[PDB]
């Protein structure tokens, strides 16, 4: 219970599921709900739960058919459900049938119900990578690659009335971010906030901020060095970012051929980076990247991803943020 | 109906892809691009009086690939397997590249063009001419030795005959 304490909690069980990279993890209650996913050989559809109370995995209850298996997909949670949007599709070892997705799967977590909203209209292009985040009855899904180019639209949709409900482009105002995909999504404040990220050529450690009401992006001025604030945390990508007491938490992923293990810290409302210093009684997580984090409580909590010679992890590792 | 052809430029750290890409492109040399951009390249070029859309990717970084990294090393229709005749340690990689393109694409054989970077380095050449040769002949898949430091060599040809690998095939 030691605070600001990294402590390397049970890791999933081989016959619960494959350890794996590229899911999405979602926080519901006092458990965590890990799908899909990339186990090294194919793509999975699988969905876990890891009960954070007493630290017992597995494989949670699933009726109807579930979406087909994917990664680079994105998870919600919004109400008593998760929703699942886009991601990428087909059969890995031989190379065939793949396309991304722009479908939605709604998973009632009351009764292990997996139903697609079938959804009538103009839809946003099938994408994977993309940022996703649910705000004000609404899913939002921003970015993302679609198969040709990189994205920066961004699109709702109503999650209050399946039958009743359609997409709609975002008008976005401000300095939208440059096309990005593999980048995490934390909403804080009544702001969503985006960090680096693989953008190509206009790859950075910039930090941007939307704010739901007038949608405009703002890419806060960060790196005072005027003021000798700490840096920002190096460009990457495939890392996570979790928002809890008005801080945003950055962890892992890519950044320049390394996999830097620091915890980040940005303070929303001072402006300001810091690196968190693990209490000496902690279990420092490798460096990875495509793993997946969620909070709850006031703690965060990381699993799988992609560890040094391209391994697949199942490992679960709990932060103390407070 | 103008047909297109992802090409993709894999190889080691510092050989020249990000060199080749921007000169083949933009008809420039650039020194010192930043290693680790990855980004995509786009003309309209004709080739053997046949016009083509030319896609290419500048490849960076050996961890795992990005959303965008692996749709292309997926959908290509052909690879640039690029070594520095100065780093006899990408020349050792040429078979660590060749063996991760056909485990990607599942298959046998694939289009695949070697390329001899750095060659105006002549006083500090390391690996020759046969060594790569070799080294093509063994993949069983053609050689092009390349610079493209001005005046470029074979910036243009190595990426024109991958083009004609592909329409060569089935
Ligand atoms: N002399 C010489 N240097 C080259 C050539 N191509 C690339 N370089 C140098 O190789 C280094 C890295 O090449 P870069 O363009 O970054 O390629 P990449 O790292 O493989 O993407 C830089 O110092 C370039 O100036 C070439 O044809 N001749
Ligand atoms: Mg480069």
């Amino acid at each position: 219970g030691t605070v600001h304490r990294w402590r390397r909690l049970p890791p999933c069980d081989e016959f619960v599921g494959a350890r794996r990279s590229k899911h999405t993890v979602v926080a519901y209650k006092d458990a965590i709900y890990v799908f899909g996913g990339d186990n090294g050989k194919t793509m999975l559809n699988d969905l876990l739960r890891f009960d954070v109370k007493d630290c017992s995995w597995c494989r949670a209850f699933t009726t109807g058919t579930p979406p087909a298996p994917r990664y680079h997909h994105s998870a919600v949670v919004y109400g008593s459900s998760m929703f699942v949007f886009g991601g990428y599709t087909g059969d890995i070892y031989s190379n065939s049938n793949l396309k991304n997705k722009n479908d939605l799967f709604e998973y009632k977590f009351a009764t292990g119900q997996w139903t697609e909203w079938k959804i009538e209209g103009r839809l946003p292009v099938a994408r994977s990578a993309h940022g996703a985040t649910v705000y004000s009855d609404k899913l939002w899904i921003f970015a993302g690659y679609d198969g040709n180019a990189r994205l920066n639209d961004m699109w709702t949709i109503g999650l209050q009335d399946r039958e009743l409900t359609c997409w709609e482009e975002v008008a976005q105002s401000g300095e939208i971010p440059p096309s990005c995909c593999n980048f995490p999504v934390a909403v804080c404040r009544d702001k969503m906030f985006v960090f680096s990220g693989q953008s190509g050529a206009k790859i950075t450690n910039n930090l941007f901020q939307f704010e739901f009401k007038d949608k405009t992006w703002t890419r806060i001025p960060t790196e005072h060095l005027l003021r000798g604030s700490p840096p920002p945390p190096q460009r990457r990508y495939g890392h996570t970012m979790v928002a809890f007491d008005r801080h945003l938490y950055v962890f892992g992923g890519a950044a320049d051929n390394t996999l830097p293990n620091e915890l980040h810290c940005y303070d929303v409302d001072f402006q300001t980076w810091e690196v968190v210093q693990p209490s000496s009684d902690s279990e420092l997580p490798s460096g990875r990247l495509f793993h997946a984090a969620a909070v709850i409580s006031d703690a965060m909590y990381i699993f799988g991803g992609t560890v040094d010679n391209n391994i697949r992890s199942g490992e679960m590792y709990r932060f103390q943020f407070s | 109906n103008l047909p297109t052809y992802k090409l993709v430029v894999v190889g080691d750290g510092g050989v020249g892809k990000s060199a080749l890409t921007i000169q083949f492109f933009q008809k420039i040399f650039v020194p010192d691009y930043d290693p680790t951009i990855e980004d995509s390249y786009l003309k309209h070029t004709e080739i053997d009086n046949q016009w083509a859309i030319l896609d290419v990717l500048d490849t960076a970084g050996q961890e795992e690939f990005s959303a965008m990294r692996e749709q292309y090393m997926r959908t290509g229709d052909g690879f640039l397997i690029v070594y520095s005749v100065t780093d006899k340690a990408s020349f050792e990689h040429v078979d660590r590249f060749h063996q991760l393109i056909l485990r990607v694409k599942d298959r046998e054989s694939f289009p695949m063009i070697l390329v001899a970077n750095k060659v105006d380095l002549m006083h500090l050449r390391k690996i020759t001419r046969e060594q790569g040769k070799e080294m093509a002949t063994k993949h069983n898949i053609p050689y092009i030795e390349t610079s493209a430091k001005d005046p470029p060599l074979n910036v243009d040809k190595a990426f024109h005959d991958l083009v004609r690998v592909i329409r060569q095939q089935i």
